[PDB]
């Protein structure tokens, strides 16, 4: 297990991000996404 | 779009029948999250790849503080990568089973929580169908968070008729073999409520004809350290009429909600 994953590290992080939310609408939902009919096709 | 090597793993979270849960951190942004991995020959041998594509659907359009964010997936050659939200403090059941029972201001959060979380589905016409400890995770501040949505529908105008969920969960209409329609939700809260509160379900028997048989004569029997609250909300709930049963918005009005919970909303982005 790499350092950030575990202990007061991941504490420290979790907590960070909690109370420092990010904007994950525009971070992760603004990226496009593979259709769902292509999931099982070809990547 | 994004690939797998754009995430730090960092450990295993949970086994599953189709894949493992990971802790992982997104590189660009250091984001902490969970990354579901499954894989593509197993869900297709089994048959489940449009119920998995359901799954997908529902959840990934939902955006609620006490819903289980999907943020995003994608896919590679073999594997298919959901990138959920990272619940801190773990599986909700591990908790219950830990303490056998919460206290009323535990139980109390968690309904408002719920209530609120399950108002949301059901304004967009998604039944959950499946509530039970079990598919509750829980956030930094012990937030609930609805994790699972295995058993959900999205039912804008047909009365449904699967039989679904959890024996001991099971709304009477299911067991009879009648339409059901979102107030299944409303049922399977109260069941809910309950086993937080006593730390079993209401209607526990050694076999399933006898637990429908305590089902759909509403057999309930109230331990008598409940307070009249509790009590009050979980029979408003647990009625065998569904329309007669308490709303999602009465549960979060309910005297005994207001007086015991302690809900937290979580901190927002944030402009
Ligand atoms: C998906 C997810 C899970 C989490 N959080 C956690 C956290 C966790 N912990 C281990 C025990 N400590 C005391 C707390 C943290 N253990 C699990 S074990 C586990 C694995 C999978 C699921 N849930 C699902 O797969 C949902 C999507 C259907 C829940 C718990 N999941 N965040 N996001």
């Amino acid at each position: 297990i790499p350092a950030w994953a575990s202990g007061n590290l991941l504490t420290q992080a979790i907590r960070q991000q909690y109370y420092k939310p990010i904007d994950v609408d525009r971070m992760y939902g603004t990226i496009d996404s593979p259709k769902l009919e292509e999931l099982f096709n070809k990547s | 779009k994004f690939t797998i090597d754009d995430f730090d793993i960092g450990r295993p979270l949970g086994k599953g029948k189709f894949g493992n849960v990971y802790l992982a951190r997104e590189k660009q942004n250091k984001f902490i999250m969970a990354l579901k991995v499954l894989f593509k020959s197993q869900l297709e041998k089994e048959g489940v790849e449009h119920q998995l594509r359901r799954e997908i659907e529902i959840q990934s359009h939902l955006r609620h503080p006490n819903i289980l964010r999907m943020y995003n997936y994608f896919h590679d050659r073999k594997r298919i990568y959901l990138m959920l939200e990272f619940a801190p403090r773990g599986e909700l059941y591990k908790e219950l089973q830990k303490h056998g029972r919460f206290d009323e201001q535990r139980s109390a959060t968690f309904m408002e929580e719920l209530a609120d979380a399950l108002h949301y589905c059901h304004e967009r016409k998604v039944i959950h169908r499946d509530i039970k400890p079990e598919n509750l995770l829980m956030g930094y501040k012990g937030e609930l968070k609805i994790a699972d949505f295995g058993w959900s529908v999205h039912a804008p105008s047909l009365r449904r008729r699967t039989m679904c969920g959890t024996l001991d969960y099971l709304p009477p209409e299911m067991i009879e073999g009648k339409t059901h329609d979102e107030k299944v939700d409303l049922w399977c809260a109260g069941v809910l409520c309950y086993e937080f509160l006593v730390g079993m379900p209401p209607f526990d028997s050694p076999s399933h004809t006898e637990t429908h048989r305590r089902i759909v004569n509403v057999d309930l029997k109230f331990p008598p350290f409940l307070s009249d609250g509790s009590k009050d909300l979980i029979s408003k709930l647990l009625r065998y009429h569904p329309p007669q049963r308490l709303p999602l918005k009465g549960v979060m009005e309910h005297p005994w909600v207001k007086a015991n919970s302690r809900r937290v909303l979580p901190p927002v982005y944030q402009s």
